C-alpha cells in the first residue's frame, strides 16, 4: 500500500 | 451558497481521495487532494519543474484570465511524512461544486518532491485547516473554506468518504439523508490550528469500552488511524499473528486473518470502524502479510483520525465562531 501523512 | 463534490478514492485501499477543483477563467479543471489537517491550496503549475512532473494535471495561470501574480509572495510546505511542495502564488477563481470563490490564494509550485511526483492522480491540495496554518509569505492567505465561509448558507463542511466507493464532500449545509440517527458535535481546539478534539474511549471489537481521553485530529489527509500504543497494541494482541515490524515500520497480521472492529468514543456515542477498513492489504505484491490500518502515534506525535475512522462516519466540520466537529453513523 501507499498512504498517506497529509501539515509538519 | 453551497456545493457538493463527488470525491472519487485514487486506489483500490483508497488511501487517498480526490475532488475535481476549477481554477481559472475560463476553467482548468485538477483533482486536487481535500487535506483538513493543511491550510494550503497548491497545485503543480506550468512554473513546476519538467523532471518533477510525470503525468499529472497542469494549471496553466498564463491562460487564466482572472490570474495574477502576488508579487514577492512565496510558499513551502512540509508534511508529516518528508513531503515537500514549494514555488510562488497566484490569485485566481476556484469552484468546488459550484461553490465560487474569486480571488483565491492559489499556490503554484516550482519543486515538488518525489512522492507528489510518482503520485499521478493529484494535482495539488486543499487545504480545509485553520488559517494560521497557511504558509504564505511574507503575507499569510487563507483557506477555501474561510474564503467561502461568509457567503455560504451555514459556515460548515461535511465529509462523506466511502469505502471502496466515491463519495461526497458538501460546504453550506447538512444532508440529513447521508447519514442514520443523530449527529453528536463534540468541542474543538483550535489553538495548533487543527480539527482537533477528544475521543471519549475505545472498544475492540465485542469486548468493553475503555474510558480513556484520546486527544486527536480529524485529517482527511493521512491514510491510517494514529492511535497511543497502548490502544494500539490492544487491538493487535485480538489478531492472532500480528506483530510489529522493524523493516516494515509498522503492525502486520496475516493476511486470511478476520480483522476485528475498533469503536471510538463521540461524547456518548460510539461510531464502530468495521474490521473491513483496518485492512490495507499486503506489504508487497504476492506476500501474506498485510499492512493494518491502526498504527502508534508514538513517532509523530500526535494521534490522527485519518481516512480509516473518518470514512466510518459522516462528519460535519463547523466552521462557526465556536467550532465543533459532529460525527453520525452512516
Amino acid at each position: 500500500p501507499h498512504p498517506f501523512h497529509x501539515i509538519h | 451558497s453551497t456545493g457538493s463534490a463527488t470525491t472519487t478514492p485514487i486506489d483500490s485501499l483508497d488511501d487517498a481521495y480526490i475532488t475535481p477543483v476549477q481554477i481559472g477563467t475560463p476553467a482548468q479543471t485538477l483533482n486536487l487532494d481535500f487535506d483538513t489537517g493543511s491550510s494550503d491550496l497548491w497545485v503543480f503549475s506550468s512554473e513546476t519543474t519538467a523532471s518533477e512532473v510525470d503525468g499529472q494535471t497542469i494549471y496553466t495561470p498564463s491562460k487564466s484570465t482572472t490570474a495574477k501574480l502576488l508579487s514577492g509572495a512565496t510558499w513551502s510546505i512540509s508534511y508529516g511524512d518528508g513531503s515537500s511542495s514549494s514555488g510562488d502564488v497566484y490569485t485566481d477563481t476556484v469552484s468546488v461544486g459550484g461553490l465560487t470563490v474569486t480571488g483565491q490564494a492559489v499556490e503554484s509550485a516550482k519543486k515538488v518532491s518525489s512522492s507528489f511526483t510518482e503520485d499521478s492522480t493529484i494535482d495539488g491540495l486543499l487545504g480545509l485547516a485553520f488559517s494560521t496554518l497557511n504558509t504564505v509569505s511574507p503575507t499569510q492567505q487563507k483557506t477555501f473554506f474561510d474564503n467561502a465561509k461568509a457567503s455560504l448558507d451555514s459556515p460548515v463542511f461535511t465529509a462523506d468518504l466511502g469505502y471502496h466507493a466515491p463519495g461526497t464532500y458538501n460546504f453550506g449545509f447538512i444532508d440529513t439523508t447521508a447519514y442514520t440517527g443523530s449527529i453528536t458535535y463534540t468541542a474543538v481546539s483550535t489553538k495548533q490550528g487543527f480539527w482537533e478534539w477528544t475521543s471519549t474511549g475505545y472498544a475492540v471489537g465485542s469486548g468493553t469500552f475503555k474510558s480513556t481521553s484520546i486527544d486527536g485530529i480529524a485529517d482527511t489527509g493521512t491514510t491510517l488511524l494514529y492511535l497511543p500504543a497502548t490502544v494500539v497494541s490492544a487491538y493487535w494482541a485480538q489478531v492472532s499473528g500480528a506483530k510489529s515490524s522493524s523493516s516494515v515500520g509498522g503492525y502486520v497480521f496475516p493476511c486470511s486473518a478476520t480483522l476485528p472492529s475498533f469503536t471510538f468514543g463521540v461524547g456518548s456515542a460510539r461510531i464502530v470502524i468495521p474490521g473491513d477498513y483496518i485492512d490495507f492489504g499486503p506489504i508487497s505484491t504476492g506476500s501474506s502479510s498485510c499492512f493494518g490500518g491502526i498504527q502508534s502515534s508514538a513517532g509523530i506525535g500526535i494521534n490522527i483520525f485519518g481516512d480509516v475512522a473518518l470514512k466510518a462516519a459522516f462528519v460535519v466540520f463547523n466552521g462557526a465562531t465556536t467550532p465543533t466537529l459532529g460525527f453520525a453513523s452512516k
